[PDB]
């Protein structure tokens, strides 16, 4: 085929099927001149190998390259690989009606909708708002509306806005890991250009906004529209297939702001007060004078299931805080008030959805999951919840703790200089009283993070939960695990070579207090082993992966 | 193993797009085989409904308006 | 300081004091490319190696020989402007002298008939530019440095990787610089194997036979003799007593007296002291002891003549009662024991069935050209050729000194081929490592691996190219025209030019330069890549290559790496590290004398370093230069440990050594984990420049270096005075301390005004200096982009608050308030380049023009009456910029279309629209129209304007110049005519040019008269030519390619604003896609009502422990605060003595900080101006592991009235109420990065398929479809979606009629599908066929 410039683009099967003709014809020639036997050996050879690289080449002796010393690309190299006819082109294809952008998050969208961007839905949807257009009769021909669609009028955004309302798109993430790394939402037009994904499929996508794309497929046909709203749809995804775990889950922010307004503080303003209701919390709460976490007495009404699917009241006092009452108004009804009265991490948010959709089904559920996102987004807005240097309390008796290592550690060499020990007893010990200082450096830590709000109780002093924020961010499960803030504010320890064999001196420093040059050095040497890990173990789980979809 | 367990399949057309396309053609045209596209993978190269999901019905009525 | 630092000067908080200079960042490039292109007495560098490595060219004759006599670079055609305009390669014409010598027939000295000397032309040699980069088909491409291993000898295992039994197999690989490998390794059985080329594998002694060397001559290098003089009886035998170590008693030892030990007790040390006490020689052994060893000899009788027993025969009771009839004196025997001295090699010889020099030979003919009978003379010269020949083998000068360094040899020149010395050296070092009296190599250790820069890889090219046309010379000199041809008729420079074309155009280290800042640009050049010709494949590369090595130490930075599928395979230049004269990264080093540091610094290579103990940076040492520690932290092995203040020999230079130039940037860097350290490392180069430069206010002080050592600024070359300060040119008259006599002394820099970048961001150049203000040498005058009064500015300074706000900052998004909008600070400009090419077709030859069919008058308003846009206008997506029209023929009309063309009686169009248009969503300004017309072709209306434009900037650009120079001499002439012999009422009563007709009293002034009067004819006789050049090659015609008429180039320039969508990050690697642009009263404020400009997520923190965003904030803060009162004492107008009393304080703060700013030196005018760039907050210089103390932020902090917490009271912009706990507010860098939502977002309902598959295209440029894979196919048949699956097989991709009858459905509002067959499954159908195979569907 003649390129732009006027030069020619041709497949390898041109040259090859070209060199099996030109040593067939020189073939007959010879027979026709009756050549000595060893030329029409010769030319009976370059035949057979011509025609072994058309099939195949490379199978016998050296690859046929043309033109590049690139080697020409056979018959067989056509349909089998990666870049083959069946992996390249029919077991996968690129595909119309779909568009692609970068994700940002919708905190409003409801769970089965997406907001998708006018200038993509106007070219995704083309062909509807024709023939909408024509319907209309706000164009006379097809070739009229598609001018009415490339000048943007005023009308073809109302088309637009009726020909996408009840119809599903397909949202995708690569790696489609899994079946929930496609979805289908129903569009809301917004003016971006970035596709608003909702926050609680994020998980299921394995998404973040931190400049990860999607593409947008349009379903086309009836039946497609229905699958897409009946077997796809992202309210019918909350329950994960590996495992009956729900999958659309409250994380982040959510949890910590449903963390942050269940947790009860000592002496809280309006302690002790008796409340008629939720209701009667929200108003002190709002109105400010009462705080989300005075404990706080309130006569709570609700309902359970009884041996019919009827659902019977009952009302008593509770024990509570105010923020626990207030969240208790967004719970469906067949659910007990033990379900809020505590603290809520991640686990018990992904539990009380479970309990919600186990008890109820999967109509309160969404609901109920659509409002926890909401909530909890209010109120991790409402906290303040900021991180600051000094939430990294460094324990006081750290600095101790690493002088009697180091104390143990002279004697133990001064034991091996004396003979007492041999360099892999000596090693050893060397590094079991780091890892021992280490987990002493470590529990000081967490004992001077956790508790450390010591607060009056009518002058007495009392100790309770920390409101400290990278704890509270650690124990409700929003981000960040014990190992970690054993870096932040205790020390980072033993660091492995590249061999796997642990480093003797290990970093007595976090990351509050600088690390030194040797320090970061040697922390770097296991950093990049892991992110090389990272890179290089995809291609191993996405090939067996694909062996075990092709056994099964 | 689930390599081998694939190759091994009754059908050369899945066979032959998962790997080794040239050992699972060359088998299946000496042996004269046919495949008569009962599977998942088979029905998407053809360009079908697959056998499973809401193509089950469409297969079904498919295999007993053909054994009737 | 200066004049361009103390206009702002960034307040350091690094306490270590600097003794090395940051180098030239650039040094690797231009000293590489220096070596290559520069003219070497010797012939050790460049092209005057690569010339006397392949001449005197002689041919298979005794008749002429084509000889080099030197070479030249001449004059490039085109600047490098030009070149990057024309989209030509800037280079220079290789003229090289040759000399073709003819000797003539018979003589005994062959003397010469004649030499025909001349200059021929052989190629042209792309030039680099001033930093560091090339020119290549118009776009500047870097180079990139190649990580390879060394030549020379190494020595490697497998560590119980084969033979199922954890035996650790030893290997030996010669690899040269050009040749072929030579590999020696052992078998599971102990025998050594000689594999050459990585071919199958022979016994090691057949390399031996191949030498001359006999079976006698081979064991008797590798072993060592056990002699058994046995006298009349009792079996004499000789003992040196460590030959006994360890050895199984097989007998009693009673000699010089009685028995040492018995029988059933082995050897120890004790033994063997005792008897060599007893200094023992001969010892009495029994018969069976020697039934078993190894005879060393051919013994041979003399009564018969022929063998009794060969070399290498297990020698036995019989054999020794053979020779005993034959009565030899003495019998040799090879000494081996187990675990001290091996069999192997006699072993070998059992296994090998090669019995002389000849069959050896033939084997390793077998083995390189197989099915090829062997002839003696072939199989003498393959092997010849194999490791021995100069011309196809070369261990390089690098590759001698790593293999006599490896073997323990004092020299380390030799030849660049092998000898049986070398190969017998390396299989003996390779048994030595088998006996455990050596240790294999780590092979990515940096002394084994080395540094190939451009300079070095364009020689060898060069060289291969030589060779190329070394073949093709000596072709031509053996045949019979020899009397009549010059030297320049057998030269082809055709090959010679492709082979350095084809490595600065398509090699893999040749790339495209990433343009987006100066970081970019820097951080490209100094890239080092382990991939390339001659490196690795990124898919084979293991862990082990990509890992962190312990000499990576100075030398490679550990963080600066990208975090793909190549991470650590590309690697960036640490700051100080430089390269060897043998290519091995070394790092500088602070001499450790007498436990005082001196400031004496050694660049130690990674061998060397690993001899001595090396204290850190972070050591402290006091006043005199001592340690004030006696047990200081070193690296002394590649381990790290306490030693005392007495035993380290050398200290680290700077705490950033160990870092890139791009990691030297991220303040607070040992707060942040190393991966999100590499993030921001790898991020911090795709930031975009904005429209206006904002210096950081918490940098790390590298960034005035990043900003000078790339070229974006404008430095003056010489001090002076701003004689004339424009937004495109600034004119500098030289200080008279400065100038050269016989000169005008006026520097002009013209400055880079709105071009493209590489990444079409924007290049612009803006002057820093005010007019008649003083400059020094080294001073920026100019800002590139990102750059801000000569310091790297990447970002811009955002007032953020770390809190989360509504679930618009959930999981890395951002939430950005308005005013970041209103105010551009984010706004960034990118031009684009479009082409409109009008060709020769068969039909006819395209026209640009205005006059376009089915285009109304409204398309057509901003085109000139040539049909291209006017420059200015605003045009948008969709409008046309260059109208062009195609002509067609055979419109084949439908019946239909034809009666509606006889009813409305409208002609067909005889050409079609192919006009170039904006494309859509882009809407920019013009800005740039260039036409490039072929010659023949005639210049159109606006060709000849734009040219007229061309010719009328081209005088007066050169008349301007000349006014400026002639000015400068006339100002020196009018000075020297004062100094001396005093005119000065009279010279402006003289006409202005006849100062030159002065003759004046010459003790010196006449002669800088006359110059001057000389300079300043040859200035204006300058200018008369190069008016001359530039007219020329404007009015000449373009080298287009073929088929081409003409080209129009059309540059738009489009401000994009951001949006959401767009990625921000900060240096921390945080970074982020904002998500919502928040209205100003909706943001949280503080107590004083100021807003937040952005809002980022706490969660983000603590997990990815980068804690230094953290401090950042909490630095960022202080110095706003400073500012901020700053700003406050120059609103109330406040006295000089007070705004100095405060700066002074604020630059004085800090614990034993290195610097001292003395603003008592400063006038008040200097305070002043230092002041109004302080008021937007003081910048602050905060040195990688040497940088600010949280203790002296928070001082900071509490000097700027601020809470020493860094957590501030905020408030909710929309409802009133105070955020329950304290937010950290403070300023962070934030940086828009080249990830724009405007690139990103393409959507498709129907366009172009491909031609095989009909399937929709690839991209957005395409106007592609998104790729539906294989995994997403598998999550369709999870759900039970069988009819979206099917429409995604059939009827959206490759179902040709099933398509467009699915168009036509929706089109009728009927969605239902006819799905058919996918063309790529007939496609498949067909290819199956074409093999031999009949594939079929069954059709019943
Ligand atoms: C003169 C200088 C030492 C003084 C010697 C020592 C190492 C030698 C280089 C290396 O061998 C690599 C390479 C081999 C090519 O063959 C020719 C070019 C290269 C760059 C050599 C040039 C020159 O020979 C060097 C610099
Ligand atoms: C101040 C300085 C020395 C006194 C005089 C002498 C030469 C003068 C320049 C040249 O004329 C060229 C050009 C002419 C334009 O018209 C205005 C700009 C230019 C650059 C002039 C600026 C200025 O006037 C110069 C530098
Ligand atoms: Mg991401």
């Amino acid at each position: 085929v003649p390129l732009d410039g006027g030069r020619f683009a041709t497949s390898d099967l041109n040259d090859l099927y070209r060199r099996v003709i030109n040593r067939n014809n020189r073939l007959k020639r010879l027979l026709d001149l009756a050549a000595p036997d060893i030329i029409v050996r010769n030319e009976k050879r370059m035949l057979q190998e011509a025609v072994d690289a058309l099939l195949d080449n490379g199978r016998r002796g050296r690859a046929i390259t043309g033109s590049n010393k690139r080697p020409l690309k056979s018959l067989a190299d056509m349909i089998k690989g990666k870049q083959g006819r069946f992996r390249q082109n029919l077991l996968g294809k690129r595909v119309d009606y779909s568009g692609r952008s970068v994700i940002t998050v919708g905190p409003y969208l409801r769970l089965h909708q997406c907001g998708l961007p006018k200038k993509m839905a106007l070219e995704l949807f083309k062909p509807f708002i024709y023939g909408k257009l024509e319907l209309r009769g706000l164009a006379t021909t097809i070739k009229a509306a598609k001018k009415m669609v490339e000048r943007e009028e005023a009308v073809v955004w109302d088309i637009l806005d009726e020909v996408i309302r009840e119809h599903p798109v397909l949202l995708n993430r690569a790696p489609t890991l899994h079946r929930l790394g496609i979805q289908a939402f129903e569009p809301v037009l917004i003016e971006g250009k970035a596709i608003q994904l909702h926050p609680l499929v994020c998980a299921a996508y394995n998404a973040d906004f931190d400049g990860d794309q999607m593409a947008v497929h349009v379903p086309l046909t009836l039946e497609a529209q229905l699958e897409a709203r009946a077997l796809m749809m992202s309210t019918n995804n909350i329950l994960s297939p590996a495992n009956g775990e729900p999958i659309i889950v409250p994380s982040q922010d959510v949890v910590l702001g449903l963390y942050y307004m269940t947790r009860d503080c000592v002496n809280a303003k309006g302690e002790g007060m008796v409340l008629t209701g939720p209701k009667e919390a929200e108003r002190l709460y709002r109105s400010g004078l009462a705080s989300l976490h005075a404990r706080v007495k309130v006569r709570i009404t609700e309902y359970e299931k009884d041996a019919n699917g009827e659902l019977v009241a009952k009302t008593s006092l509770k024990d509570t805080t105010v923020g626990r009452a207030i969240l208790w108004m967004i719970v469906p009804k067949g659910l007990p008030y033990s379900i809020v009265n505590q603290a809520l991490g991640k686990k018990a948010i992904s539990k009380m959805l479970n309990t919600c959709y186990r008890i109820l089904g999967l109509k309160p559920t969404v609901i109920f999951a659509d409002q926890i996102m909401y909530t909890g987004f209010a109120y991790a807005a409402r906290s303040g919840a900021s991180v600051g240097i000094d939430d990294m309390v460094i324990p006081e008796k750290k600095h101790e703790i690493i002088s009697e290592a180091e104390a143990e550690v002279a004697e133990i060499q001064e034991q091996f200089q004396s003979g007492l020990v041999t360099a892999g007893e000596r090693y050893n010990k060397v590094i079991d009283i780091w890892a021992a200082a280490n987990d002493r450096v470590s529990k000081a830590m967490m004992d001077n993070l956790q508790t450390e709000t010591v607060i009056n109780r009518d002058g007495q002093e009392e100790k309770q939960v920390s409101f400290n924020s990278i704890y509270m961010m650690a124990d409700s499960g929003a981000r960040g695990s014990a190992a970690q803030i054993r870096q932040l504010a205790g020390m980072r320890g033993l660091m492995a070579k590249p061999d796997g064999s642990i480093i003797e001196t290990p970093i007595t420093a976090n990351f509050r207090e600088g690390l030194n040059v040797l320090q970061y050095f040697i922390s770097t040497h296991g950093a990049r082993k892991g992110l090389a890990d990272t890179a290089l173990k995809t291609a191993n789980s996405g090939y067996l992966t694909r062996r075990l979809v092709d056994v099964a | 193993g689930i390599t081998k367990a694939s190759l091994a399949t009754e059908s050369f057309i899945s066979a032959a797009s998962f790997q080794e396309t040239t050992r699972v053609l060359t088998e299946a045209a000496v042996a004269g085989k046919r495949d008569e596209l009962r599977g998942l993978k088979e029905n998407v190269i053809v360009g079908r409904l697959i056998p499973a999901g809401t193509g089950y019905a469409y297969h079904q009525d498919r295999m007993r308006r053909r054994a009737a | 300081y200066s004049y361009t630092e103390k206009k702002r000067i960034r307040k350091d908080f690094g306490k270590r004091p600097q003794v090395l200079d940051v180098p030239y960042l650039l040094s690797i490039q231009l000293d590489s490319f220096q070596k290559f292109i520069e003219q070497d007495p010797e012939g050790q560098y460049g092209l005057e190696a690569a010339f006397r490595s392949v001449f005197p060219i002689q041919s298979y004759s005794g008749n002429s020989e084509l000889q080099y006599v030197s070479y030249r670079l001449g004059e490039p055609v085109f600047d490098v402007q030009e070149c990057q305009i024309r989209g030509v390669t800037y280079s220079a014409p290789l003229r090289v002298k040759l000399r073709l010598v003819i000797y003539e027939r018979e003589a005994p000295e062959g003397t010469v008939k004649d030499i025909k000397e001349q200059e021929v032309y052989m190629g042209e040699i792309p030039l680099m530019t001033d930093n560091g980069t090339f020119v290549i088909n118009g776009t500047e491409r870097v180079i990139v440095s190649q990580l390879h291993r060394s030549p020379g000898v190494f020595f490697d295992s497998d560590k119980g990787k084969t033979h199922s039994s954890g035996k650790v197999l030893y290997n030996a690989r010669i690899i040269p610089y050009r040749g072929s490998w030579l590999d020696f390794e052992f078998d599971p059985k102990d025998n050594l194997f000689v594999r050459i080329d990585r071919r199958r594998k022979l016994p090691a002694t057949i390399i031996l036979r191949a030498l001359n060397y006999t079976t006698e001559q081979i064991l008797d290098l590798f072993f060592e003799k056990v002699i058994f003089e046995i006298r009349d009886n009792k079996l004499q035998m000789e003992l040196v007593p460590e030959r006994l170590r360890g050895e199984t008693a097989s007998f009693d030892i009673e000699a010089n007296g009685k028995v040492y030990v018995e029988k059933g007790r082995r050897i120890t040390a004790r033994h063997i002291r005792q008897l060599e006490k007893d200094d023992v020689k001969l010892i009495e052994v029994p018969v069976e002891y020697i039934a078993g060893k190894v005879v060393a000899k051919d013994y041979i009788d003399e009564s018969t003549g022929e063998l009794i027993c060969a070399a290498n025969m297990e020698l036995s009771l019989d054999l020794l009662a053979k020779l005993s009839q034959s009565g030899h004196k003495r019998i040799e025997t090879l000494f081996t024991n187990d675990l001290d001295h091996g069999p192997y090699i006699s072993e070998t010889l059992r296994v090998d069935p090669t019995n002389d020099r000849l069959s050896a030979l033939v084997e390793i003919y077998r083995m390189m050209r197989p099915g090829e009978p062997p002839t003696r003379e072939a199989a003498e010269s393959l092997f010849e050729n194999l490791f021995f020949s100069e011309d196809r083998y070369d261990l390089s000068a690098v590759g001698r000194m790593k293999f006599n360094r490896s073997l323990l040899r004092e020299e380390i020149e030799g030849s660049g081929i092998l000898s049986k010395d070398d190969i017998i050296d390396v299989m003996k070092k390779l048994i030595d490592i088998r006996n455990g009296k050596g240790e294999v190599d780590d092979i990515d250790h940096l002394g084994n691996r080395r540094i190939r820069s451009v300079g070095e890889m364009a020689e060898n090219q060069f060289r291969v190219g030589l060779v190329r046309v070394e073949r093709a010379v000596k072709e031509r000199l053996s045949l019979g025209d020899l009397d009549t041809l010059m030297p320049q008729d057998m030269i082809n420079a055709k090959p010679i030019s492709a082979a350095v074309k084809e490595f600065f155009g398509s090699s893999q280290l040749s790339q495209f330069m990433d343009q987006n800042n100066p970081l970019s640009e820097i951080t490209h050049k100094r890239r080092i890549s382990a991939l390339g010709p001659g490196g690795l494949t990124r898919e084979r590369a293991g862990f082990e290559v990509r890992d962190v090595h312990p000499t990576h130490y100075g030398r490679v930075c550990p963080i600066e790496t990208p975090e793909g599928p190549n991470i650590g395979l590309i690697n960036s230049l640490s700051v100080y590290a430089q390269t060897n004269e043998y290519g091995f990264l070394e790092t500088p080093y602070r001499k450790v004398t007498d436990g005082v540091v001196t400031d004496e610094i050694h660049y130690l290579s990674a061998i060397e370093e690993g001899n001595y103990v090396i204290a850190q940076a972070n050591s402290n040492l006091d006043e005199e230069g001592h340690f004030v520690e006696d047990l200081v932290t070193c690296r002394s092995k590649g381990e790290s440990s306490l030693f005392s203040r007495d035993q380290v020999d050398y200290m680290d230079v700077s705490t950033q050594q160990v870092v890139s130039v791009g990691a030297s940037l991220i303040p607070f860097l040992e707060h942040d984990d190393a991966n999100r350290a590499l993030m921001g490392a790898n991020m911090q180069r795709q930031a975009v420049p904005t429209l206006r430069a904002d210096k950081p206010l918490v940098g790390t002080g590298m960034e005035r270096a990043v900003a000078v050592d790339s070229g974006v600024t404008a430095v003056a070359k010489r001090g002076g005075v701003v004689q004339y300060v424009d937004a495109s040119r600034i004119v500098i008259k030289v200080n008279e301390d400065e100038m050269y006599p016989g000169e005008a002394g006026i520097d002009i820099y013209n400055l880079t005004k709105y071009t493209r970048s590489n990444q079409n961001t924007c290049i612009n150049q803006m002057p820093c200096v005010s007019l008649g203000e003083p400059v020094e040498r080294g001073d920026v005058l100019a800002d590139g982009p990102s750059t801000d009064l000569g310091e790297l500015a990447l970002g811009q300074n955002m007032r953020v608050a770390f809190m989360p706000w509504n679930g618009y900052n959930f999981e890395d998004s951002i939430l950005v308030s308005e005013r970041v909008v209103q105010e551009d600070r984010f706004t960034t400009i990118h031009i684009q380049e479009l082409a409109c090419v009008s060709r020769d077709t068969k039909l006819g030859p395209e026209e640009i023009t205005a006059d376009i069919p089915n285009v109304g008058e409204a398309a057509l308003s901003k085109l000139d009456e040539s049909g291209i846009v006017y420059i200015g206008a605003e045009v948008t997506g969709g409008d046309i910029l260059v109208g062009k029209v195609t002509p067609k023929g055979e419109t084949q009309l439908t019946p239909e279309e034809k009666l509606l063309r006889a009813i409305f009686g409208e002609k067909a169009s005889d050409v079609k629209d192919s006009s170039l248009r904006v494309p859509n969503g882009v809407s920019g300004t013009v800005i740039d129209v260039q036409v490039f017309t072929r010659d023949g072709v005639e210049k159109d209306k606006r060709a000849l304007e734009i040219e007229e434009m061309q010719l009328k900037q081209a005088k007066k650009d050169l008349s301007e110049e000349l006014q400026i120079l002639e000015a400068g001499l006339f100002s020196r002439i009018r000075a020297v005519l004062v100094a001396g012999g005093v005119e000065a009422e009279k010279l402006d009563k003289l006409p202005r040019d006849r100062w030159l007709e002065l003759g004046l009293t010459d003790e010196e002034k006449q002669n800088q008269l006359e110059q001057l009067a000389e300079q300043y004819d040859e200035l204006k006789h300058e200018f008369e030519k190069k008016l001359e050049a530039k007219r020329r090659k404007i009015t000449q015609g373009d080298d287009l390619a073929p088929g081409v008429l003409k080209i129009v180039k059309v540059y738009l320039a489009v401000k994009r604003r951001i949006q959401p969508g767009d990625k921000m990050a900060g240096r921390h690697g945080n970074k982020g896609v904002i998500s919502k642009i928040n209205p100003i009263e909706d943001m949280p404020y503080d107590e004083n009502g100021t807003p937040v400009d952005i809002v980022l997520n706490p969660l983000g923190v603590p997990s990815r422990m980068n804690i230094g965003q953290i401090l950042e904030t909490h630095l960022g803060m202080a110095a706003k605060g400073i500012g901020d009162k700053i700003n406050a004492m120059l609103k109330q107008q406040q006295e000089v003595a007070k705004l100095r009393e405060f700066i002074q304080r604020a630059y004085d703060l800090g614990a034993d900080v290195r610097q001292k700013v003395d603003l008592s030196t400063f006038s008040d005018e200097e305070v002043m101006r230092l002041a109004e760039n302080l008021r937007k907050g003081m910048p602050i210089a905060t040195p990688v592991f040497d940088g600010a103390k949280e203790a002296e932020i928070k001082e900071l902090l509490k000097l700027g009235d601020l809470p020493t917490s860094g957590q501030i009271r905020l408030y909710d912009g929309r409802t009133g109420e105070q955020f329950e706990r304290p937010v950290t507010v403070g300023y962070m860098y934030m940086l828009k990065l080249n990830h724009l939502v405007d690139d990103k977002m393409h959507a498709r309902s129907t366009g172009s398929y491909s031609l095989v598959t009909q399937q929709p295209l690839g991209g957005k440029a395409q106007f592609g479809g998104q790729r539906f894979g294989e995994m997403e196919v598998w999550a369709l048949e999870a759900y039970g979606a069988a009819y979206t699956l099917q429409e995604m097989l059939t009827v959206k991709s490759d179902d040709v009629n099933g398509r467009t009858k699915m168009y036509k459905n929706i089109v009728d509002g009927n969605h239902q599908m006819e799905p058919g067959m996918p063309e790529s499954f007939n496609v498949l159908l067909k290819e199956i066929r074409s093999l031999g195979i009949n594939i079929e569907l069954e059709d019943e």
